């Protein structure tokens, strides 16, 4: 309780609040003859007609301190616009009951409820967590997804967003992956299980009604709207305000996960429309664009997004974040899935070609990774064939691949029976391991057994890639 | 015929399918990507030398008016 | 991203590669309608082979 | 004395900084952020903040230190987490039990409190010191058993008093010197400014190969202990994976892992490995955390601080490179040092290059890179080292166009390209072996001849098969595998093997994770053993369709080679493997009756 | 007020403007030119002219107006056409007699002069009334019986002072109220910004289709009601066709076109022949000008107006929802408008994002698309309105790859790919199947099942009829028909049949020109019931050629299905659509024998 | 246009306005906007010339009150040849259809050197009727589209698959197209031939082709015009 006792909240500091305005330029107000401005202050702005939106401070000269303003920067004029400066950094109330709250994001309820009764106001963007107080995620969570469960395994932990298209299912994807998310080897601490459940908390960018009501309902028909947090920044809501939502996000996963022991399961959807918010304040910015007219500081904004993940040393909660990111035309070459590919520890990607194809979920095997697979399979966890039917697997889709190409120019009688047999594993393998069920929970174990039957159409002596000692184990009947 | 004709359907699958499937990738590589960057990075030297322009002409102006008053 | 020429970008090697394409695409178009020819005769041949 | 003017990102501008310099640290705010000076303009001195610069208000105090950036030398580098500022990370989460590293903590970079054991060097009092020499010899690790404490460069005198045998801090007074009047105090450390290359007798030219392990790596494309490897590919490629494996599995004696801009969870796993992987290089089995230092800046860590990552390495390289220690230097992505680089210029407003990155950027990366090569080190005894600079670049969409890649491959010796597309068929190290090559391989012949004299010829030898091969595969996927001569599919299907048994290597598996030269040598051997003998049983009469049948259980051996366990020994892999060759011979003797 | 500076082009740097806000519109110059604010520094307002600045003074004044671009919303609304600024193309002309459209003319957006007939709402003196509160209703035409006026949106008080039933003009006090002390007068219309969305209730889930009439639309590729569909807006495709359905058959009570940035030429179609558009909907034949407002703006109108259409479009679309009429929007060309947000942003110099293209596009397009959707109105009494965009976008020659074109169709649920070639065959309404889909396929079950219940099972029937066609012609023409099996056969006789009768639709007929929901649905029984039989009897054993040339007469009877007419009665359609299918089925029977 | 304007909309003249070097008033452009310190868009073509390009093209057409009309032929030429280029490209979106000038026809001595597959008239389908020239207009026009491209085609296979093994349709297009090409738009340079004319000018060279593969030309004026 002492360490909760000591507060110094009680401190009441009176703002200035100023008439100096000077110059309004896209999103950006600039003020005057600001006493001692601070760098990275809010600020609150009441326009003429009375409504008061938010602002942030992005750069101090002197007596000047050039603001962005969240909302835009419409209708503020010089004359009766007053500006009050909080004093302090964007902080948010935080508690374990603003789980179950919906949000703006800008952090205000639009549940019809309270506002956040807070237990502290925890600094946005918090600081980085201390690379030797980082625990390695090492704990599979089975994703009841075949192809992220046998390749491409999630640890508990771990960055792994969703690379995908505009129309491919990658949201049905993260609401599966939310709604059967759980350990390989669960602690089994009680048969109730109300602490093995994950505290989801859900942060929405620039993303349509639909699926924000989409993500709201699945929340709600699995009961998991009872643990999960929503962030809600819609299409029609502002962009400069796509900034600080995933802010806010990883904000309440890290009080969650780091002071209250939750094991937080955070999802940013559409990470490219926080790309654009950022583009867009980078060329009202007139800053150095770094690839198609992104930022140049894109990759440090993204990781600071994204590092705010994995568990710490003397704490048991953890914060397991998959991003959804739209591919603006389906390349990984393009900056935000490239960026996000040199920060998110691998990506689980959405295939369209696959999704034409009627197979759900469309995750294309090859471009999809997962960094921190390779700890969190083996022996003591999951089986001790995982990691070698994975790369077998791997081996034999990409080896089905090129001779489909090779058939595509020479015919199939032209093909060697190798080539046949490619064929014969890529067709069995999208149609019924890739393939699966929107409800469909397959435990790893299932899916390492679909492996090893596909894998069985191979005789024992070209699954090279499989241990001896393996492969003289599991290829007869397991 | 026979033979003519596979290798003839061979070329011609061949081209649709990797030649002319790889021309276009890479015609679109080259324009969209790199010329749009070399156009994008031009814009932006000639916008920071505007931006200095304007900004060493309005200090100019800012002291011609100073010393108008004065 | 898919196969690639490997190829210096610049203008004249971006008209140089829109050349090569039109003249693949008439090309394949050419030795599409040729091996249409061919496989008629071919099946005529067929034809006069079976009776 | 100054106070801080203007706040725009990491820059700082502050004001009243009449007496400051170029690239002079300074202490930022009332909580002592560190931050060089960077440009100045009449009492306006520009700053980059070192640390997060949220919260900097106008008019607070902007000390001005009067020194360069500097790291401290001395004992206590080795076993340790290091940030940018080399911050003990350890120490940081010790003092503030905090999870976080927070702003401006000044925590002393080596621990003052450890005593260590100091034994006297061949110096004795009267005796002329200078720069460079060792006067006295420190146990810091079992593994690194004498650290041997160096008079500091740029110091020179004649020794007054030098302390005993015995345990001492380095806070303790050990060496006392007198240049000519002015008497000098020395204790077991000394700091050094970063972007002053530690000054060497003689830039040797290095010869010695810094074998890796990995297969491909060591045969086709070998780099040098002293030389400069880029290791540039797409996200996913495997760089850090190639760059643990060298920390772990090289010859170095000693290892300055820089993560330069990489996500924090690759410092836990190194963290977290290190200490439970282990070398007999010493003469014992002993932990290879004992001989690796690590200066660790995770990619939301402060960008300025990126680019004094890369430089704090580099000078514990050298500085171990002083002591005779053949030390690797691995910076983790230095593409994130030129985005950091980026990021500050356009905070600057200076006139971009390419890509938005600043036009200075070749320049700092080549003085980089300029450190590495093997060297006479300064002062006496005589003792060489070497620093092996393996610095891979990520660059942006995987385009090797990439201006970081295209000034790092004007520079580096060894090219160690990495493919996308051999990476997603988890063919991992997936060098390019295409675009891929080293110019030290005529410098290793001297060691070659001398100890696998076969391995260039054969190194050649498949490079051949690889290159005939891929043009091969190229056509037949223009034509088809009809009308190719039964060489021409000999040459294909052992390019196959070797791409699908030698150039790969599971990296985790207990057989492959770490390929010995000699393993490696012997399966070039056995692979150039099969195409050569395939090529002469199929020119000699017989038809390579039923010969590769036939003979399966030979091309599945050959396949198999690779699950030799390195563990059983020269000696007993060796035979092995000579038994595999003889059993090669007979049975393609036999098959081509 | 003001007084001007700087001038070049549109740009115009006032003076003296201390207290305007920023994108306020403001009177330029002696002519009124219009144009809003682009900055604000000190008492400076760099303001962009809405039109041609050729002749302007420096120090002649700049009256600033007070608001956004906003638009005039009330009655008079109907039957007119607009540009981007909402201008009366029609009052313009008849007050200046003028083939041109004269420079700083300010005819009112709502005619002044007209008197309405006012009929007060249940709201009586003294009762408080917020924003949205229906307190009146104006007989506008014979389409739209009932104007309801809507107090606007913030905007509440006590009812202090309302007319009595009436007939008035807009400028004449019509409602009274009182919110704090403070008195405020509202008359029968109001003006709303264009960039801020009319405030709903709830935004609902649009779920009740958008009857296009169109047998593929309203079957294949069906939209909904508060939906959003994209279309190539090519030449030789009939997007005409489509145009006019939606402005002619749809349930929409009012329909908006906006024309922005069109050819000159092509404008003249669009307002020429609207004109002659009629309907039966309301029981008398009555023209469809009566519920239809056209936005019209040709490619030398101002780049403002171009931009600003969609925005006036989508508020006068957002206020006839907020009234609770189902109203549709159709969008010209919204590629034009991305040409002129180019222009904007070139002109003030932004920096672009993809080949000149601004970083907001992206942006821009989803926040206009999301302000359509059914949804409850704001205020009292209960009511659902329903906003429906229909925008085509014509890029450089099809040239899909553009961003505007990759945004919309991220945006957009329903794209409804017409076809050039398609055209030029002569088969309209000539959607392109292979290409066109449908996202709101899934929320429609709801309205089938409620009404029929078989429909989605024969859509997803038809679908792959038609798909395994497609895919089955490439090996018809390569291999032959001899090859084909029988029920192969059989799927291209019926999706021949398909694509000649269900798909291709006459329009310009009597019959065909609108085909209501049942009667597709009834169609699309007997063609699925068609091909069922046809599968099953094959499968019996029998020979597809010999039923082929047998059951011609129930494929003649199937074809002339289309031509029933829908006017006879739904019941007396359903009877004979009924006895069609005991014909099928007897007919079917008896030559399985 | 100003004066086309004046003519048109006050004295009543159907004026024709030709517009030639387009693409150097758009190098004029580009130089007086560099001249303001604008920083040049596309192609170093400032961003806003669709603006200007449509303030010039539509100062077009035909009005409700005056009997007048205008008529424009812009002619620009296409720096390096392509239609991506942004002069073309803008005017496509502005314009109604286009007519081009190929290379090919003119190296081999044809003038005018107009590539009809290419060239199109979008708002053609307005100007030719009954009591606009003649009632075969139209589908004479498809007619000739579809048989020189049916010729370009048979004289793609002619060095293919032989002449003697093209279809007699083939046979009858070299001819068509050599015809065509060398008399029809192979028009002297002060030879004026009226609509009239040049329509059965057209109908002299369909008048080779077979009743039955005159498809695109409608039954009524096929029978009308063809036989004999
Ligand atoms: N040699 C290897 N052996 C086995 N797995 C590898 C190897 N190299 C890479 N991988 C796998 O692929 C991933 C590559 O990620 P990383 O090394 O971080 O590449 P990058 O740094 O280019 O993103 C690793 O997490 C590892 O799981």
């Amino acid at each position: 309780i002492n360490k909760k006792a000591v507060e110094q909240g009680f401190n009441v500091k009176p703002r200035l609040n100023y008439n100096t305005v000077s110059g309004v330029n896209g999103p950006l107000v600039i003020l005057e003859k600001v006493k001692f401005p601070r760098y990275n202050e809010i600020v609150n702005l009441t326009l003429p007609d009375g409504t008061v939106r938010q602002g942030q401070v992005l750069e101090i000269r002197g007596d000047r301190a050039i603001v962005q303003v969240f909302e835009g920067t419409s209708g503020i004029d010089v004359k009766k616009t007053t500006v009050e400066f909080t004093g302090e950094s964007l902080r948010i109330p935080v508690s374990e009951d603003m789980l179950g709250r919906i949000f703006d994001g800008s952090g205000r309820p639009i549940d019809n409820g309270p506002k956040v009764f807070a237990e502290d106001y925890l600094d946005i963007n918090g600081s980085p967590i201390n690379p030797y107080a980082r625990i390695y995620p090492e704990e599979m969570i089975s994703t009841g997804v075949s192809a992220i469960d046998t390749m491409n395994s999630i640890a508990r932990g771990q960055k792994i967003p969703i690379f995908s298209a505009s129309g491919l299912p990658h949201n049905e994807i993260a609401a599966q992956i939310c709604r059967q998310a759980g350990l390989v080897r669960p602690t089994k601490d009680v048969h109730d299980g109300h602490e093995e459940n994950f505290s989801i908390v859900f942060a929405a960018m620039g993303v349509n009604l639909e699926t924000a009501r989409f993500f709201k309902q699945d929340f709600e028909e699995n009961g998991s709207l009872e643990r999960t947090s929503l962030f809600l920044n819609l299409a029609n809501d502002p962009t400069i305000e796509r900034i600080i939502t995933p802010r806010l996000a990883l904000t309440t996963a890290e009080y969650l996960a780091y002071q209250t022991e939750r094991h937080v399961l955070t999802i940013l959807t559409d990470m490219s429309s926080y790309a654009d918010a950022l583009r867009e304040v980078s060329a009202a910015r007139e800053e150095v664009p770094g690839r198609r007219g992104y930022p140049g500081y894109m990759y440090t904004d993204l990781s600071t997004i994204y590092e705010r993940a994995g568990r710490v040393e003397g704490r048991n909660g953890s914060i397991t974040q998959i991003p959804i990111l739209t591919m603006p035309n389906d390349d990984i070459t393009h900056p935000i899935p490239d960026l996000t590919g040199y920060i998110t520890e691998g990506q689980i990607f959405v295939d369209r070609q696959l999704h034409n194809k009627g197979i759900y979920p469309p995750i294309n095997v090859l471009p999809s990774l997962s960094r921190l697979m390779k700890s969190a399979i083996g022996e003591g966890m999951t089986r001790k064939d995982h990691g070698d039917v994975s790369n077998q697997l791997y081996a034999k889709y990409a080896i089905g691949k090129d001779a489909a190409a090779m058939k595509a120019v020479v015919g199939e009688e032209a093909l060697s029976i190798e080539d046949k047999l490619s064929l014969e594993f890529l067709e069995k393998f999208e149609k019924t391991f890739i393939t699966q069920g929107a409800y469909e929970d397959r435990t790893v174990f299932e899916s390492l057994d679909q492996a090893w039957s596909l894998l069985r159409i191979y005789p024992k002596e070209m699954l090279n890639r499989i241990s001896p000692k393996i492969l003289d184990e599991f290829y007869d009947r397991a | 015929a026979f033979i003519i004709l596979d290798e003839v359907i061979k070329v011609t699958n061949r081209r649709v399918n990797a030649i002319e499937h790889v021309i276009i990738p890479r015609t679109e590589n080259t324009i969209a990507y790199i010329n749009s960057e070399l156009d994008e990075l031009d814009r932006e030297e000639f916008y920071r030398l505007k931006k200095v322009q304007e900004k060493k002409q309005n200090e100019t102006a800012k002291l011609d008016a100073e010393m108008k008053l004065k | 991203s898919g196969n690639r020429e490997q190829v210096f970008p610049t203008r004249m090697t971006l008209g140089l590669m829109k050349t090569k394409l039109k003249g693949a695409n008439q090309g394949y178009s050419l030795l599409k309608r040729k091996s249409e020819a061919l496989t008629k005769r071919f099946r005529d041949i067929t034809k006069r082979i079976d009776d | 004395y100054g106070a801080i003017y203007s706040v725009s990102g990491p820059v700082v501008i502050a004001e009243n900084m009449i007496g400051c310099a170029m690239y002079e640290l300074v202490k930022v705010g009332h909580d002592n952020l560190v931050g060089e000076v960077i440009r100045i303009d009449g009492d306006k001195a520009t700053i980059q903040v070192y640390e997060e610069t949220a919260g900097l208000t106008v008019g607070d105090p902007v000390l001005r230190t009067g020194k360069p950036l500097s790291v401290e030398l001395g004992p206590g580098l080795m076993e340790t987490i290091y940030d940018g500022i080399q911050r003990p990370l350890k120490a940081i989460k010790e003092e503030s039990q905090s999870i976080y590293i927070p702003r401006g903590i000044d925590t002393p970079a080596l621990d003052r409190t450890i005593k260590w054991q100091f034994t006297p060097g061949k110096f004795q009092v009267g005796d002329h010191i200078s720069g460079g020499d060792i006067y006295g010899s420190v146990f810091e690790n079992s593994l690194i058993s004498s650290h041997k404490i160096l008079l500091p460069p740029r110091s020179r005198g004649t020794i007054t008093w030098i302390a005993p045998a015995g345990e001492y801090t380095l806070d303790e007074k050990i060496l006392e010197v007198e240049f000519d009047g002015k008497k000098s105090d020395f204790t077991l450390y000394h700091t050094w400014p970063v972007r002053v290359p530690r000054p060497v007798t003689e830039k040797l030219s290095a010869d010695y190969p810094l074998l890796t392990g990995q297969r491909v790596l060591d045969a086709l494309f070998p780099c040098v202990q002293g030389g400069t490897t880029c290791i540039p590919g797409a996200f996913g490629c495997g760089k850090t994976v190639i760059s643990q494996s060298l920390s772990k599995y090289s010859n170095s004696d000693a290892i300055i892992y820089v993560g330069c801009g990489e996500r924090g969870n690759e410092m836990a796993e190194v963290l977290m490995e290190f200490p439970e992987l282990y070398t007999e290089m010493s003469g014992t089995k002993e932990p290879i955390m004992k001989r690796t230092t690590l200066v660790a800046n995770t990619s939301n860590m402060p960008v300025a601080a990126r680019e004094a990552s890369i430089y704090t390495g580099i000078t514990l390289a050298e500085y171990f490179r002083d002591q005779g220690k053949n030390v690797s230097m691995i910076a983790d992505s230095s593409s994130r040092w030129a985005e950091a680089l980026r990021e500050i210029s356009g905070r600057l407003g200076e006139m971009p290059a390419d890509q938005g990155f600043p036009a200075y950027l070749g320049a700092k990366l080549a003085s980089f890179y300029e450190r590495a090569g093997k060297a006479v080190a300064l002062g006496s005894p005589d003792r060489t080292g070497s620093v092996s600079i393996v610095a891979a670049v990520s660059p942006a969409g995987g385009d090797f166009s990439d201006p970081v890649t295209t000034a790092t491959l004007g520079i580096t010796q060894v090219f160690w390209g990495l493919d996308k597309k051999l990476a997603q068929r988890k063919h991992f190290p997936s060098i390019n072996t295409s675009v891929s090559y080293s110019k030290y391989t005529n410098v290793l012949n001297k060691f070659y001849d001398s100890n696998y004299p076969e391995f260039p010829v054969l190194r050649d030898r498949m490079k051949e098969i690889l290159s005939n091969a891929e043009e091969l595969e190229q056509v037949v996927q223009l034509v088809g595998k009809s009308a190719l001569s039964d060489s021409d599919k000999i040459t294909l299907d052992v390019a196959t093997l070797i791409k699908e048994d030698f150039l790969q290597q599971n990296g985790y598996s207990t057989y492959d994770a770490f390929c010995p030269i000699w393993k490696t040598f012997d399966m070039m051997r056995a692979f150039i053993s099969y195409h050569d003998e395939a090529q002469k049983a199929v020119a000699n009469g017989a038809n390579w369709s039923k010969l590769a049948d036939s003979t399966g259980d030979v091309k599945h051996a050959v396949s198999s080679s690779k699950f030799f366990e390195p563990s059983r020994g020269e000696k007993e892999v060796h035979g092995e493997f000579e038994k595999l060759l003889s059993t090669m011979q007979e049975r393609f003797a036999e098959s081509t009756d």
